[PDB]
């Protein structure tokens, strides 16, 4: 609808029940892949198939949906990693 | 916090507007203390 | 008619694709050879190699994000392969390139 | 690197803070209206008593119209010169005539008699001159509307797709809001497309809206990869349209300048920089005029082989090879 | 460390395939535009606008072949169909083109 | 070894091979070089024969060495020569 | 653009036609000596008797062995000046400790005592010590080797993949002849391979073999698109090899010519370009200089990122932004 | 006939631009004058 303020507390970047390490969120504006509260809203949106970090960190789940994998905390909001599906 | 405002002067060779871009700035200081 | 300075961009994009190409080759070669380190090394000497490795593999996303190169699908495959870098990627890596993994590929 | 010397004066009225720019050369007086530091938000014509309008005062009001200066006031000076009322009186129709004829309001026009040589040695009587010319620039010249208050324009710098759910483009906004929901046109380059943000991100600041300044990513539904490119721009729809064909005002690099060494004719073909991409165009130089020396300001028609958005007032570059060798400012598009 | 230097090249490919891609756009239009005015018209008064479709083909070649950008599939299709350019190419096109054809297609 | 290309004005011949002044300048002009050696490549490679689809009289199309060849065996005219349809 | 000054003058001898290079400017002799219309096959040190040698008769000498000039030949000049034999002997002495320092066999080099404005004047005496000199240049100076004579060198400038037979590539061959079923190398930037040609054309003139001249196609057998590229050199086998280090002669173009406006230091990493493509790479500059002038001459160590097939003597460009800025010649090949 | 290139090289004022010109003179005159 309206306007969400992200907050900083100089260690991420929230908004929405989301967020995002400092670096990680910069990284991603700076590589090229722009919006990443977007792309991640759209994983959360698109009955992502969700199953257990593969890599096995704790707290963490791999869902996918969207065209995009994420590794996602549901507990902190935090999303770890997101990037599009093997080509 | 207060209007900002860019304007400028023009017109032909040796008709002032080097004086009067100086005039202002020092009447309005004088008066106004600009 | 815009063939003039159509073949002057055709010959600037000759050019600029010969020299990528070029250096994905070096890159490919220093990939090889951090791979081939970090798998010859205990977990906590790999963190330096590791952090040359991601950095390159950032880079190499740029290039296919930002800029829109899309690589040779070795590059590519290893772009993806490659993104996620915190602790627990690397103790995968570390594992599987200590096994004899030479390039990064799928479980 | 193009070279403008200007000199910078801040005064103060008691409602408004002014930032004022004048330069020594007619020269520089060009370069500075066509390629601003900043853009006059109206400016103070100078005509002195002695010797009326001359021929860079008809020059510089020209010039304000195709740049589009929004008003102008008049101070007609070097009035401790001249005694008679009558002969003044004549001067300020002349100046009037002229105004008219470049469409500003030459009878709505302020015109302060004064001296500013008197006024700047301290003599009462002509400061009050200077203090009415103030009170002019305090009613006659509005604040200019700033960024955020007019239509949403972003030009598009890079693209990014997602499968299945869209593109998302970015770029810093121009001006206006974009908020998530409303509609939006692609404009340049293609045919003009619709569609609707279902997504925007302000980088560090705002989910869902975007506000002139820092960069902002917009998610557009149904767009795909191909349909959009850098050079283009979202807009408000209805608010901007695609041209090809434009007068211009342009100001050509001296060599010194890093410009040119050699003048051009009518077949140049340069390329014209808009915001984020550069067209190749081709000129039509103005009646009489065979060639366009290195240094010279001159009014060229350009005709681009792709439109680009365009309104009047918007800057460019003129490059060739990579180097810059001309700026300008659309005077008026055609179509 | 290349990076530097590797950006400065990607950022000039980045642009350039911008710009090519732009002007293919250009020479699809054109060739549509010509295809039909062919298939308007008679045989004698075409030679002009084939000599025309022609010459846009061997650019098109020349792209492919001497700098190595390789187009859409619909410009290749054109650069491979077009590419012969005779007497009796020019007949078998100008029947095809008359006959509602819009795109060269085989 | 060595085989003079010669030349009469209007078209270049050699190995019972010909090609059209402008024809030949034109392959290698575009990036299709060494038009002589693509030809016999066709010639050697068991190609596939068939009539010219358009009909030019004399002509026969080609077919091998990752090439299509209108080609007149009588004159030993190569009248055009590309790679095939990708 | 470079600029260079040179007078180019032709003379004949009974058995052979010279063309003869001179320069105003000490400037114009480094910038012909390293970037050379042609390449000297042999030099004439100009030594006066009434000054003996000087600090530029030894820059040019080095400059000789740096660049490559076969032999050099002595006009000891002025002589009409010096009446003394003794003096002479003795300045001669030293011209050929100067020149065996820079490897060239100073013992045995000619050296003709003349006048050569008394010989230009018309003055017998003195007219035969110019017909001495040129009996030394019939005498110690051999006709160069023919580029035709050579290990055959074929700088690749474009492929073309033929399925199923191999590759052809093209290119303007250097020197020396290639013959169907020869085996070639290809060498530089990747590492070496070898193949045998299956076909040659020779543009306009042969088939099955090309000569140095004329563009060249030649396809290789077994060789696919994707491991050959432009910039490689085709080479008969063992002839020529890839090196990225190497000792250079180098001139900086001035900012006039269109060069560096700025002194570069010893970071620069520029583009080399040899043959056919450029190859960035890093320098080493001389000990006690921090910087090049555009302008100066140098003597670098560059440090290629690839291999490029060199020998000594092979000309490059360098190169920013696509922009010449320097001119070299391989000095000495280093690995 | 064998082409040869030549140059001639050495301090500023000795004689390098009067040489040359000697050089020219005298062969035509002598060899084929
Ligand atoms: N008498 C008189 N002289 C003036 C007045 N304004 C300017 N001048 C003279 O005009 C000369 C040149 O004016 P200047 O400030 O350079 O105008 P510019 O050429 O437009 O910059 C100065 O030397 C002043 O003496 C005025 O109000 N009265
Ligand atoms: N006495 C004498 N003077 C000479 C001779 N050759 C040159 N010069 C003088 O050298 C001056 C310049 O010589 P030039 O040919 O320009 O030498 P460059 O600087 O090496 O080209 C002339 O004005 C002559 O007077 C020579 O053989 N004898």
């Amino acid at each position: 609808g309206i306007g969400k303020k992200i907050s900083f507390d100089g260690d991420f970047y929230t908004v929405d029940g989301m967020k995002f390490s400092k670096s990680y969120y910069e990284k991603l504006w700076e590589q090229g892949r722009p919006a990443p509260f977007v792309q991640a809203r759209e994983v959360l949106n698109s009955n992502p198939k969700i199953e257990p970090d593969p890599r096995g960190a704790p707290g963490y789940l791999r869902y996918e949906g969207a065209g995009l994998e994420m590794i996602y905390n549901p507990k902190t909001g935090q999303v770890g990693h997101i990037q599009p599906v093997k080509v | 916090t207060k209007p900002h405002v860019n304007v400028g002067t023009i017109g032909h060779v040796d008709h002032g507007k080097t004086t009067l871009t100086a005039a202002i700035t020092t009447v309005l200081a004088k008066t106004y203390g600009g | 008619d815009i063939w003039p300075e159509f073949q002057r961009d055709l010959e600037m994009y000759r050019d600029v694709v010969l020299s990528i190409k070029r250096n994905l080759r070096l890159y490919e070669e220093c990939i090889e050879s951090l791979v081939h380190q970090i798998g010859s090394t205990n977990f906590d000497n790999a963190q330096p190699l590791f952090d040359d490795l991601f950095r390159m593999q950032s880079e190499l996303a740029t290039m296919l994000y930002k800029y829109e190169y899309k690589p040779g699908k070795r590059i590519q495959d290893l772009i993806y392969h490659l993104d996620r870098d915190d602790f627990y990627s690397r103790k995968y890596w570390h594992k599987k390139f200590s096994d004899g993994l030479a390039w990064p590929e799928a479980g | 690197g193009i070279t403008i010397n200007t000199s910078h004066v801040e005064y103060d009225t008691p409602t408004r803070h002014y930032a004022h720019v004048d330069c020594p050369g007619h020269a520089d007086y060009v370069k500075n209206m066509i390629t601003g530091a900043a853009q006059m938000d109206g400016a103070i014509l100078v005509v002195a008593a002695t010797d009326g309008p001359m021929p860079q005062t008809r020059e510089h009001i020209l010039l304000g119209r195709q740049v589009g200066v929004p008003y102008i006031i008049v101070f007609l000076n070097k009035c401790d010169m001249v005694d008679d009322e009558e002969l003044l009186e004549l001067v300020e129709m002349e100046v009037r005539e002229l105004l008219s004829q470049y469409d500003f309001p030459g009878d709505d026009t302020p015109i302060v008699r004064g001296s500013a040589l008197k006024a700047l040695e301290g003599d009462a009587e002509w400061e009050a001159k200077i203090l009415e010319l103030a009170g002019f620039l305090d009613s006659y010249i509005p604040e200019p509307e700033r960024a955020i208050d007019k239509p949403f324009l972003l030009p598009i710098e890079d693209v990014f797709s997602i499968s299945g759910r869209g593109t998302v483009v970015t770029g810093r906004v121009e001006r206006g809001i974009i908020k998530v929901g409303e509609e939006v046109e692609i404009v340049g380059i293609k045919e003009t497309q619709k569609s609707t943000c279902t997504g925007v991100e302000m980088f560090r600041k705002l989910l869902d809206e975007g506000r002139a300044g820092e960069n902002v990513g917009v998610l557009l539904r149904g767009i795909k990869r191909e349909e959009i490119e850098r050079g283009q721009v979202l807009a408000k729809p209805g608010t901007i349209k695609p041209h090809t064909k434009f007068e211009s005002e342009v100001y050509i690099l001296s060599k010194d300048e890093g410009g040119r060494h050699t003048p051009f004719f009518k077949g140049y073909r340069p390329q014209f920089y808009f915001r984020t991409t550069d067209v190749t165009g081709t000129i039509e130089l103005p009646e009489g005029v065979e060639m366009v020396m290195p240094g010279d300001n001159i009014k060229m028609v350009v005709t681009l082989i792709h439109p680009i958005a365009m309104d009047d007032g918007l800057r460019f570059a003129i490059r060739e090879g990579g180097r810059t060798v001309g700026a300008g400012v659309v005077a008026k598009v055609l179509g």
